[PDB]
């Protein structure tokens, strides 16, 4: 008997005012939020943001939409959402968001006999997430999604997570290329602007970057090259060709490491720890080359001086390199 | 002509488009099929693929029964907005387009018994998760999953119009793949569950195998030639130090150019692929040749016989080791 | 988690912990018979200061990230400045700057006449 | 007297039913199409498509729109197109299309006393054109635009080119920077899908690629570097370092040239003509270097025999290169 | 206020917006003017340019006469959608934008005698075909044409509000050009015939001259320095053969890299520009220097005097010829 | 009572002529602006603009919307904004702007019993900002946002900042990785166009570019390469190959320092500071190579002069480079 349902729905929407929230002027209307994360697409250090797709469900109660005699969850067409009051929920820290619209607008309206309304959307949002890259690539990031009411204050609307810590699901299934999600957290609070106090929900993920490949790629080769640069100290100065070959090899390897690192790193124009470490290693090999040049210039007239400076360099280069590594470890690790 | 106008007005008289057919009486059965006009390019960097489809749905609605001189009404697409249509969506889609040039690419046809055929033309960008451990000799199974968004399995169920293997048809001209080969497709259906209930999902997997010729003529052959060129230096005399120095420097720079060119193809994954292993081994060979040259030059004056012996041994050891590595690498990855 | 230590005219607020997630430091003072009142705020990194109208051109605020410290210098003091001071940290999306509610971690209460 | 015209137009739209095509339930309605090509934009090999801007005109007859007493062709506001029936013409092989909308929507509606309707649009559309680059850069492509009805089968509508071969204009004025339009062609046919048979109009262009740019910046560097490799035959063989450096740098810069070339096109699996030419030049220079190394390896035992082959290197290498070049150009032209 | 509401209701009572003013009686005359707020960037890669304008049209409509307390009704832009407005469009436009922030940037003013002023803010991207024969010392005349889309010359005609020179006004601080100079503009009006009939077109040509500083400090200077570096090798004593070989090799490689890289700036054009000729001559000089070194080394052992004479002559011949070529080239292309 | 409020609002909107501004035909309506800056997402030198996200609040008074009997401020659903009169405020120097619309359109309407209307939007705008890069990377920019009325002259509307210098807040939330906010300024004036005089507001920021990245990436490598080029003066001139190779390597490496960061800049026709420093260093290394060439030329005939030239170069080159650095860093800092 679709005629009875049609009559009931027409009666519900007859005289309905979409400009007035439920219980207008009375106690605030409570909205419960559920989020199902379909996927986190990409995390960008260049743009300081991340893209995230989700099913976003809001649950509330409107006494105007109460019907009796129909023992069913009335699942209506999504266009009915244009004839009802819905919360003005928005994401505070987003840059570009949209609701999917193929094949129709991705939206669900479900009414319940007591007047309860369930309103679901499928949203893909790019959200800002400032990152601290000083300790790159040991950095650990914390990216948030902020949910807030735009127009209504805490005197009119209230937010809460439906089901508590079970409100957000599907985080465990997310796989990212660079990062691995460690822990997510849900927070509910109030935020005061000059226009008043608004409810606020926060969903935050803590991301730890994968570190093995970088360590095997940029730190170990640099350390090995700096160690190899000291072999020429033990080489006697009679065979200058071997020392020239060693210097050329070390410089070529350092340049190759630097170019590959430039290729790997995002092009964010600000300082990072790995850049300083590579610069220090290059300065060390450059100093070794200059010391060899000084030995070559001196050895012909004063062989004792050249032997002495080589012998002293043999002990003062590893000590200085170890001191630099200790300073780097304390300052950035 | 007025007869058909009166028939349409009677059909839309009292019709409610907010209620599905058989609301509270039975289950709506939507039979769907897909005609892929062109399987678009696959993007490894974004892990997504584009596809252009004719998406056809058919279902029974008894509120649209009519009798007239014709048995089938092929109506304007705007009529589709006056009646109830299924709210099908693609579960793994990213940013789809319903083409609107020059008019909404939709067709609606009504049979006298109430059957409705509703067809649209879509462009879908879908997620295709990839495991690149065998890059660039890997195969993938890119999925396409669709289903209702608001109606559970107790309200709307989906089916294929004919046998599942024949309900998804790929056009012969429809192959925009410059890097993969479309082996085939697998069609299935199932039930998904979420916080809002249980839904019906129709799934279609397309099997793709990457073509290796591009990487053979772009990365592997230049690297092999560079390694052989570096190994050429062992045939020169030990006195020609500048010659072998130029050898090493130029080979290292060429390898750097090749490696930079090849690495940008892949997305920034955290593991190591086959191409990375090959590049690393070629780099190891070039650097080992340079170190061997330096070591031979070290023993030039003190023990010239030892230097000659080392150079002679290297002349055999290097090409043999490179050939063994190539054979192992290819016999490993090709068969896998 | 952020720990704030107060020293000190001139006062120094030193922060330890996750100071990046709270890039704004603020100063508040509570009168014996009134509520907390905003005084000044400073970005941890940008080095931009905001002051209340009652203490403009009399107080100054600076910051140094070498040891994660922020300095509030009081000049031309007046007897009506007898209030208990507080240094607080504010999140990146905590809202307004002049409202004590938005600040999470509060420093040691300091009494200055 | 505009009141009479207003009354006439209101009478035309009084009982009009937009949901029904002209002669609904009867013989099919004939539609005649004209195209005025404003410009053909970027022809991209990477994306395998081309952008086309055109004035697209459709001509048909609707007996419901016939009016009498006004000896004029009523050019109406474009918005009146939203109240008339228009064919659901679409482009099968398009990727992204739009109708220009500044300052208003670029749409034209013209009505005639006998009920004839002329409906014009200005459309900029990107259309897919798969290319066979096996002869690049001496290739010849064939790019088509497909025009088809969507919901109406051949029993409801039929297309034709209005004016025969003169239905498409402005082709001769197109100036493609890289291609030259050899010929254009018009085809009318029927296409059978699982839902029935539909009319189809195909507009095809045969694009021939220019060769001056590629002779400038592609073949000439390779030929010059091959001559540079030939130079090594004149340097005295005792100068091992000089000839070694020359040969090595020529070979490696030839590989660099190949790599630089192969990154302006889609990653196709086959080998283009230019790739084969670069491979041949690389083989020649590598053979020259190998011959020099072989001569230097045995110049000690038989200096005369080793030095004899230097004149043959100075002679044959240009000769063999000329033979290979002639064979290549004859095969591909 | 109620008086103005009554006047507006009376104006729109029976008004039909499908009919142009004076339909069937005379020709609707539209007076147009343009205020260019910012002449945007020029993209010679796509052969286009951007321009932000205030576009003003004025015409007469007898149907909108009124008498009241005010002489001019400065109405909200919403009213602009309820009356007849010209369907002006840009013939050579590519993708323009009518701004909608925070409201539709349009203004409508109605005078008591029926005169309508309609103004809108637009961002037009237009095609500017270019002849790059003299690149990078070229001058262009980028066009901008506009006219009615549906009304022929017998229904709607366009005119300039004032003298044509003063009818397009460019704001003084409205130059977003980076590597061009806006010398001026010319204004004209003509007739264009298409398959639908004859139309009136209004054309404005903006004259642009390219700034040569970037290409001087980016391409010409490296080429000159490379040529000088190659010619330096003529002064090394003949006992240093590897040094001269390194000089020649590095200079030829650098010239090749510059020649390849500098062709990635312009769009693919199948003809030679001025920069291409300069690069070709520099490459010829470097290659000739290397050939001269090889020739000298050929005669080193047999005829030392001849090789010394060749070197001595080359040291003077090469710089003189290079300077003469530079004089000829710059004199030719700086007075074209 | 909800019905009472609904009938009050319906009576307010009954007979409300949206086409007429408040006080139409009388004194101009005064509109006050507030801006709360959320973030400046990016500042692009290539495109010469900057992206800015903000809360834009407008405050005015319309006597037609005054209501009595309700001691409350009506926060209405944003859709009612489609039925009221709002100022036609636009931004003169914006290139692409939009109002965020997830989950609903980020818009707010609040009414007061006096008739005062508060209207709020959340807007992301890409505003053009022309830059003077003659002192890059030690430059300092000034980016403005211009706010104006399109259709209403100073006889119909007036603009002012609400709160004076406190009208704009949230400047401390701006976190640019490459810049730093120095000062923000508010301006109010009138702009005269051919159609009349219009009110104008202006919000301007001054940006100071961070230097550490360029010191680590450009200046230090250039100084290191210049220093390394001086090792040639400490090598015996008999080793021609070594000195020539060192000079060529230094020259080529100096020519290719800022290539990575020079592809994210516009094709400007003037010389920046970083370009001047790189050209100076190139001059130094080129002069070192020329000095060696001269020494090699006069090496055989008069070795004493060659030795004296090398000895004098050892002192002259570092001193002149230090003087050049002193002059450069004094002029540009
Ligand atoms: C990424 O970074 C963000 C910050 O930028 C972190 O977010 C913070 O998370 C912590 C929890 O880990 C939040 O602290 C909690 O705040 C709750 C809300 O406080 C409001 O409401 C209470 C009244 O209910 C008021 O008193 C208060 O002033 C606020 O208005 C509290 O209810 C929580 O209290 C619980 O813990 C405390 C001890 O910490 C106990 O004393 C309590 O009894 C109770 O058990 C708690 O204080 C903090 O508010 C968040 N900050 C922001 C700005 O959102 C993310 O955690 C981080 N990401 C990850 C993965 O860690
Ligand atoms: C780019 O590549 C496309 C193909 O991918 C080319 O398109 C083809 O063009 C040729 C013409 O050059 C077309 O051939 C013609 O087809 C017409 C339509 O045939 C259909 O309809 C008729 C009934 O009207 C049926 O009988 C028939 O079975 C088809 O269903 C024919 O009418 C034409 O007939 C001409 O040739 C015959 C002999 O073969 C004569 O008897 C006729 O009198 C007449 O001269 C002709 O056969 C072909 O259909 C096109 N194919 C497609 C897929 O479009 C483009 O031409 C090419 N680009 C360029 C620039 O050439
Ligand atoms: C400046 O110009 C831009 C366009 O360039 C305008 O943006 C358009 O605004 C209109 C009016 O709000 C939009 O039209 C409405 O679209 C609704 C659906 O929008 C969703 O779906 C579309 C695709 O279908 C998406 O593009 C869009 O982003 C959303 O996801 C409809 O539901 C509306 O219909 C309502 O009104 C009609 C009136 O006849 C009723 O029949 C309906 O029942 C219903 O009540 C309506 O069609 C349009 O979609 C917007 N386009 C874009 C691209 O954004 C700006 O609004 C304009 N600025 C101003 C100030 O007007
Ligand atoms: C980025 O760059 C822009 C310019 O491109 C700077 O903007 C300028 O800012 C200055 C202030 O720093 C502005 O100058 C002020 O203009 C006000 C408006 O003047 C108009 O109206 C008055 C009448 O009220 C007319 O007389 C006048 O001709 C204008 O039509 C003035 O009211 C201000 O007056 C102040 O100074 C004068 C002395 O000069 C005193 O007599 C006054 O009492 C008062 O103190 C002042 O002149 C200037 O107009 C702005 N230019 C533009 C184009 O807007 C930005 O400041 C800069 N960014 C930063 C961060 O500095």
């Amino acid at each position: 008997n679709m005629s009875f349902v049609k009559e009931t729905v027409d009666k519900l929407l007859k005289g309905y005012d979409i400009r007035l929230r439920p219980d207008f002027g009375g106690p605030p209307v409570c909205v419960g939020m559920n989020i199902d994360i379909a996927s986190i697409d990409m995390v960008s250090e260049v743009n300081m943001d991340y893209t995230l797709t989700m099913y976003f469900q809001q649950y509330w109660r409107d006494k105007r939409l109460a019907y009796s005699g129909i023992p069913l969850n009335l699942t209506l067409d999504n266009r009915v959402a244009d004839q009802l009051w819905v919360p003005d929920t928005y994401f505070l820290n987003d840059k570009k968001s949209f609701v999917h619209g193929v094949t129709v607008k991705n939206r669900m309206i479900r009414l319940h006999p007591d007047g309860t309304v369930l309103y679901g959307l499928r949203i893909t949002t790019t959200a800002a997430c400032m990152m601290d890259l000083r300790r790159y690539p040991l950095d650990e990031q914390n990216c948030t999604l902020e949910i807030e009411s735009y127009g209504y204050t805490t005197d009119d609307i209230e937010f809460y997570w439906r089901g508590g810590d079970k409100a957000v699901t599907g985080v465990e299934r997310i796989e990212l290329p660079q990062f691995s999600i460690v822990e997510h957290r849900l927070v509910s609070r109030n935020v005061v602007f000059a226009t008043g106090a608004y409810p606020r929900l926060s969903l935050s993920f803590r991301l730890k970057r994968n570190i093995g490949y970088f360590i095997l790629q940029t730190y170990m080769p640099s350390i090995l090259i700096t160690i190899l640069s000291w072999v020429s100290f033990w080489i006697n100065y009679d065979a200058s060709a071997a020392r020239v070959a060693l210097g050329i090899t070390t410089v070529l390897t350092m340049t190759t490491i630097n170019t590959h690192l430039r290729e790997t790193l995002p092009k964010i124009p600000y300082v990072k720890a790995i850049d300083m470490y590579l610069m220090g290693c290059f300065v060390f090999v450059f100093l070794a080359l200059l010391e060899y040049a000084f030995v070559n210039y001196i050895f012909f007239s004063q062989p004792a001086r050249a032997a002495a400076i080589d012998r002293w360099s043999r002990i003062v280069f590893p000590f200085t390199f170890s001191l630099f590594n200790l300073v780097y470890w304390l300052y950035y690790v | 002509t007025t007869v058909f106008t009166r028939i349409l007005d009677r059909l839309l008289d009292g019709y409610d488009n907010r209620l599905r057919p058989g609301l509270g009486e039975r289950v709506t059965e939507v039979k769907t099929d897909i005609f892929v006009t062109s399987f678009g390019p696959v993007s490894d960097h974004d892990m997504e693929y584009t596809i252009d489809v004719f998406f056809r749905q058919s279902w029974k609605d008894e509120r649209l029964k009519f009798k007239g001189p014709m048995t089938v009404l092929r109506l304007n697409n705007l009529m589709a907005s006056k009646i109830w249509t299924p709210d099908t969506f693609f579960h793994n889609g990213k940013k789809s387009v319903a083409h609107n040039m020059t008019m909404p690419n939709k067709l609606l046809r009504i049979t006298e018994d109430g059957t409705l055929l509703y067809t649209m033309r879509l462009t879908v960008r879908a997620e295709c998760p990839m495991h690149l451990e065998d890059f660039p000799m890997d195969a993938h199974a890119c999925p396409l999953k669709f289903g209702s968004y608001a109606y559970t399995r107790a309200e709307v169920v989906y089916e294929w119009t004919r046998e599942p293997a024949r309900s998804v048809v790929v056009a012969e001209d429809g192959s925009r793949l410059n890097q993969y080969d479309l082996l085939g497709q697998t069609v299935d259906s199932g039930i998904v569950q979420s916080s809002t209930g249980e839904y019906v999902v129709m799934t279609t997997h397309f099997h793709l195998k990457r073509k290796i010729g591009y990487f053979v003529i772009q990365t592997y052959l230049p690297c092999i030639m560079t390694v052989i060129l570096s190994q050429v230096s062992f045939w020169l005399n030990r006195e020609s130090v500048p010659a072998r120095t130029v050898f090493g420097v130029t080979t290292v720079l060429t390898m750097t150019t090749l490696s930079i060119s090849a690495r940008n193809s892949l997305p920034k994954v955290a593991y190591a692929t086959a191409m990375d292993w090959f590049i690393a081994v070629c780099y190891a060979f070039v650097f080992s040749a340079l170190i061997e040259f330096a070591t031979v030059n070290y023993f030039t004056k003190s023990q010239p016989a030892r230097a000659a012996k080392i150079d002679r041994l290297s002349r055999i050891a290097f090409p043999l080791l490179f050939g063994i590595f190539n054979l192992v690498y290819w016999a490993t990855y090709l068969n896998r | 988690q952020v720990q704030l230590v107060e020293s000190g005219l001139r006062l120094s607020c030193a922060a330890s912990g996750h100071t990046f997630n709270y890039p704004i430091m603020g100063w508040f003072r509570q009168a014996p018979g009134k509520e907390r009142e905003f005084v000044g705020a400073i970005s941890w990194s940008g080095g931009s200061t905001s002051y209340a109208d009652s203490v403009k051109d009399r107080f100054t605020i600076s910051r140094d990230n070498a040891k994660n410290t922020v300095y509030l210098e009081m000049n031309n003091l007046k007897p009506e400045d007898t209030a208990v001071y507080y240094c607080a940290a504010k999140g990146r999306y905590s809202g307004g700057l002049y409202y004590p509610t938005n600040y999470d971690y509060w420093g040691q209460g300091t009494q200055v006449t």
